[PDB]
């Protein structure tokens, strides 16, 4: 991971996630005990974003068909950046808490967010 | 300036004096951050400290 | 089943459910 | 164990830091709220020369100024707070409500209570007793309209008493109250704030010894003494507000100077369990290698 060999898009996607999961990590127990009415509007949208951050990474695979009916998703590199970039700008906070399970592609977050 | 930004993180009314001080130490923070693979000459560093 | 649930649960019943300030005006005619 | 240990440790310490950081809210919300609390004094000292001065040779008859020939019952409001960790002063408040309340069962009148504030409503809805109207979600930034429309309602309802004889509510239909009361909380010093009931629903008249008015002087005070008793209302909500932040900040310091002291215990005990874990394993393994 590296600009020179890596584009920059990569690179400070990577930067934003990873500081935004530093600062939600050091502000965990402060949620859980002060509550969330003692912070401030920008700690509050950057928990909200960190909420919807933590929640979508997850992704359904073939392997799991075992143990659950539904089948697996694969998703290309790029569409996952734009959705990453999109994400980490803060256009998508609208969305519930449902529509940010199990998500493998936009088109899936989308129909999810429809169904509710 | 540690002393002074660990306590008032939260604080929106300030002394002046104590205010600046925080600006101070975290425009130096800032600055002092530097890349790899980048040597620097004495001279240089002499007029970024300046 | 949900029809039996929903006529019992019609039929079933829930067997539960000094220091005291006074405020004045201050006037300056003489005391009567 | 360690890890048990250390993440008391981790939870502890951040929670010294935030409740640091919370008083700090505190003590910067306490200049802004002395800043505000203190502007309405010029038209209070007008509103007050210009009842006066109204009064000091106009008849002396109004139902606020009379009394009720019968004691059938008082009123009374007592404030709180819109928010908690404030130590005692919902303590205090509570306690002086129940002070008055047993007084006022000497005379065998049944009154009926009035409150601002989320958390003695909860407090008074968990016990038995009744509650016409409450008022939330303003009392950390109150306005003039709603100590307008309170005094309005109040002074509605010590009206609506006028002929309650026995029973009967006469030509009002409705029964209505013959006192009021009101109790909050004044700010004697940064570190005194002392809570204060007053009574103030008939007015009393006193002489201390010793213009034109062109419209009806019975008129203008009729309509003069609702604007008064909205004033007052109004200066009160700033007073309990600012002794609220007040016994708010010390609670909180505290909190976190005690929280240290968990850290230094909690400390101590894991380096003495460490130690005693490395010395038992150092003499069990010298007992293994010099048997043999």
């Amino acid at each position: 991971l590296d600009p020179a060999i890596v584009g920059d898009e990569h690179y400070r996607v990577a930067q934003e996630v990873i500081r935004i999961l530093q600062r939600y990590k050091d502000l965990q127990d402060i949620i859980a005990i002060l509550g969330i009415d003692e912070l401030s509007e920008e700690d509050k949208q950057l928990v909200n974003r960190a909420r919807r951050i933590e929640r979508f990474l997850s992704q359904n695979m073939m392997a799991a068909e075992q143990f659950t009916g539904q089948p697996g998703s694969t998703v290309p590199l790029k569409e996952t950046i734009e959705a990453f970039d999109k994400l980490t700008k803060g256009e998508f906070d609208h969305l519930p808490e449902q529509a940010f399970f199990l998500i493998g592609g936009l088109d899936d977050l989308a129909k999810k967010a429809e169904s509710l | 300036y540690r002393e002074l930004e660990a306590f008032a993180a939260f604080a929106s009314d300030l002394d002046a004096a104590s205010k600046a001080q925080l600006d101070r130490g975290a425009r130096l923070v800032e600055l002092l951050k530097q890349p790899q693979y980048s040597p620097l000459a004495v001279e240089e560093q002499v007029v970024a400290i300046f | 089943l949900v029809s039996v649930i929903n006529e019992f649960k019609k039929g079933f019943q829930a067997s539960d459910g000094e220091d005291l300030e006074k405020e004045s005006v201050k006037v300056r005619k003489p005391a009567p | 164990t360690l890890r048990e240990l250390r993440g008391r440790i981790r939870s502890a310490g951040s929670i010294k830091k935030i409740t640091k950081a919370q008083e700090l809210i505190a003590t910067s919300r306490i200049a802004k709220a002395q800043a505000r609390v203190e502007a309405a004094r010029p038209y209070a000292a007008e509103i007050t020369n210009m009842l006066t001065e109204l009064a000091g040779a106009s008849a002396l008859d109004h139902p606020l100024l009379v009394e009720r020939k019968q004691p059938k019952r008082a009123g009374v409001l007592v404030v709180s707070s819109d928010r908690g960790l404030c130590g005692a002063y919902n303590a205090n408040v509570l306690r002086r409500a129940e002070e008055l309340f047993s007084l006022l069962r000497d005379e065998g009148k049944d009154p009926v209570l009035y409150v601002v504030g989320r958390k003695a409503l909860g407090y008074f809805s968990f016990r038995q007793r009744t509650v016409v109207e409450s008022w939330t979600g303003f009392s950390e930034r109150p306005t003039y309209e709603n100590a307008r429309e309170i005094a309005d309602t109040l002074v509605n309802a010590f009206m609506a008493g006028a002929d309650d004889e026995g029973d009967d509510a006469g030509a009002d239909g409705i029964l209505g109250v013959d006192e009021l009361h009101i109790v909050f909380t004044e700010f004697r010093s940064m570190l005194s704030q002392t809570a204060v009931a007053r009574r103030a629903a008939p007015m009393e008249v006193e002489y201390v010894g010793e213009y034109s008015f062109e419209p009806d002087p019975e008129t203008l005070f009729d309509a003069l003494l609702p604007r008064y008793i909205a004033t007052r209302v109004y200066a009160a909500l700033l007073e309990a507000a600012a002794s609220e932040s007040a016994s708010r900040r010390r609670a909180m310091k505290s909190a976190t100077d005690n929280a240290d002291d968990l850290i230094k215990a909690l400390t101590l005990a894991a380096n003495r369990e460490r130690q005693a874990q490395i010395t038992q394993e150092i003499s069990e393994i010298v007992g293994g290698a010099n048997a043999l």
